[PDB]
DNA sequence: ATGGTACCGCTTTCAA
DNA sequence: TTGAAAGCGGTACCAT
């Protein structure tokens, strides 16, 4: 269960939205995990994700995989949204 | 006169031993025993005295952050990077000032030691051998922010401070400037002698330039000083046709002394900050900056610290993250 | 087991107990007996476990401080004064972020007060009437800093906002203005509501000048709110000829915001500040504004709660610290 | 013991600096007072010194009597202008 | 000037 | 499951 958002944010995934996609998927059971320009990160690892270093425009992968992928990815959306991060 | 585990004990026919139990949340807990003693703790209003825990349980779940000067605009971003994911991995922190003071970072660093804290996050100006040696004695994990060390032997989190005021020192250059300043900091500090201007420098030789051994200015970070480093430069003959500044708050003591004295941003001269704080944002015009994740290097440093604390195996202790350039307004 | 007192003891050929005075610094020690313990301690690498210390002596000689964001230039600025003022009396600070978030609030309370601290300092936006109630069943003291709480029961150092508004509103009527605008901050907070804006209409009042309900701007503290703010002042007909913020953050919002629609600060509007951070000599122009001695009201908060632990006597509870207003040039 | 000034920082005695000067009065014996405006205030203490507001180009004494009422003033005023408070 | 020794509140085996 | 007891590192009152 996955897709692919365009970075809105004006600063990318840093800070404290970073910060707050990467928790929300610890929220999940499900093997939650973030593809950017070929390679993938745990997105509930506070150090993959922030090490990939993101910013506005490049485009991202939200993958996904449990028993409950499917609240999961809805989640990971809105806070996606909700910190203006890509859609 | 706190109520013990041993009140809670009695105030449920059950052993104190077992309310321990169901305080950590122990499996082994017939439900009626639980949901006993857990109206029980509540009826007493009872909340478990973490020292005694901790000196049983040998785990204060508590973090020690050594910072220079947490009222700063920088290290304060940082300390909500640190301090936040902490939070997350429910550990507290005991934030302590050194002002970059060599006696007062050991000091405290004891202190914290004695403190237990279960491990410990420095963020130090002057990193010497010594620092070294009482890190090497250390019973828990410290992990090291935003700072240089040379010895390269204290698992540290940061951005390329050499290959970030490269990068810069070549943006400028790949526009014309040929006669660029470099206005850092305490070269006291091995950040700036050893590692900025490095990159100012190297940058240089690399495009053939001459090194001007009067366009490296030495602030202190401070916005006065970054106007008193404008009005030096500005004084000799051959004066800079663009300045580079080690941070934000002495970018914008550029621009302004540069207005002071009639020149025109970005008309006159080219300026860049560093560190990208919500300073170089909240002027005009708008300072360009070497983006640097301040709250990702904290956030990032508690992580590993995390790690470390946990014993769970880490590849690679030293740490860096990826840096970019964001020009705003002070660069034609 | 590894390296305890008790270690030292015997390596010293001495008593747990000698031991003890000589690490506390007991004066009942014969100046060779201490050398021989001094030196065994030296000899073992000892170091004193202050959690065993906090369980027997009953007090960790620590406080815990919850401040909403430590990233604030503000909050930031008064968390230092705390913290300095904490080290000065043999004191330990124990951060934490709430984000003005009452549940985040209420539990860090718990956190520390189970952690045993011997004092907080407490810094919010509304103190509710179950903050309080919270606050006085504390086992320890609490303090306020550069908060407002309506019930005035609780020990607390700050700035009489309400007056502060008054005299620099004031200050603009007695400039010729007749047309006053004011830029707060989130009303829901009582320091807006029921103090700064009360000492905004309370001085129109007193200068017999109407309330024009849309020269009050609602900001949120942004630097952008600010600029947002300005604007929407400016879409009125009768456009106010100075503006008031509650903050220096808005309050470079509405500088510039302005300086961009052309208006040229101070010789078209006239505009003042509040907090005199060290954003106000940052600007351009220099901004004038209301001066809170911020740093002073965390170091008054920390020494006012030393006084309380120490279970010694204090005049007033509630304390006030002066505040005055430094003109620069963004007002004419 | 006597002294008066006039403090020249912008400041004034505030901040960081007021506290090392509260402090450096500590150290002596010697009941070390601020006087300002009217009031006296125990130099010794930390809420005295700052509930006064000593502004920027203000007059201020600073006495001290009993055993090292001597040796401290001459402390107190060689910080006084180590800090940049007046002269 | 020292040594002796109950705790301090809770975690952690070890047995029942 | 559940209880009993030995600590963890010190402090402080009490004797000597």
């Amino acid at each position: 269960a996955q897709k692919t958002f365009k970075v809105t944010a004006d600063s990318g995934i840093h800070a404290r939205p970073a910060t707050v996609l990467v928790q929300t998927a610890s929220k999940y059971d499900a093997d939650v995990n973030l593809e950017y320009n070929g390679k993938t990160v745990n997105l509930k690892s506070i150090m993959g994700v922030m090490s990939l270093g993101i910013a506005k425009g490049a485009e991202i992968t939200i993958s996904a995989s449990g028993a409950d992928e499917n609240d999961a990815l809805n989640a990971l959306e809105e806070t996606m949204k909700s910190e203006g991060l890509g859609e | 006169m706190n109520i013990t585990i041993y009140d809670v004990a009695r105030e449920a026919n059950v052993s104190m031993a077992t309310v321990s139990r169901v305080v950590n949340g122990n499996p082994n807990v017939k439900p009626t025993t639980r949901k006993k003693v857990l109206e029980a703790i509540e009826r007493l209003g009872y909340r478990p005295n973490a020292v005694a825990r901790g000196l049983a349980s040998k785990k204060t779940t508590t973090v020690g952050v050594i910072i220079p000067d947490i009222s700063s605009i920088f290290y304060s971003e940082l300390a909500r990077g640190i301090e936040d994911i902490a939070t997350m991995y429910k550990y507290n922190i005991i934030l302590s000032n050194s002002d970059q003071n060599m006696e007062k970072e050991l000091h405290l660093l004891n202190t914290m030691l004695g403190k237990q804290v279960d491990g410990i996050v420095f963020m130090g100006g002057n990193i010497t051998d010594e620092h070294v040696a009482e890190f090497k004695r250390s019973p828990v994990p410290i992990v090291l922010a935003a700072s240089v060390e040379e010895q390269e032997e204290t698992p540290s989190v940061a951005i390329d401070y050499e290959q970030a005021i490269y990068d810069a020192v070549k943006l400028l250059v790949d526009k014309g400037h040929t006669d660029i300043a470099f206005v850092s900091g305490p070269m006291a500090e091995p950040i700036n002698r050893s590692k900025k201007l490095q990159g100012y420098k190297r940058a240089l030789e690399e495009a053939n330039l001459p090194f001007n051994e009067q366009f490296v200015a030495e602030g202190d970070y401070t916005y006065d000083s970054g106007l008193e480093a404008l009005q030096h430069l500005m004084s000799l003959d051959k004066k800079p046709t663009a300045i580079l500044s080690a941070t934000d708050e002495m970018a914008l003591g550029i621009i302004h002394a540069a207005q002071d004295q009639g020149l025109s941003i970005p008309e006159d001269l080219d300026i860049i900050g560093f560190d990208n704080t919500r300073l170089s944002l909240m002027v005009r015009p708008q300072l360009s900056t070497v983006v640097q994740p301040t709250y990702d290097i904290g956030a990032v440093a508690m992580r590993l610290l995390t790690k470390l604390m946990n014993k769970e195996p880490v590849e690679e202790h030293i740490v860096e993250l990826p840096h970019r350039i964001e020009l705003r307004k002070s660069t034609k």
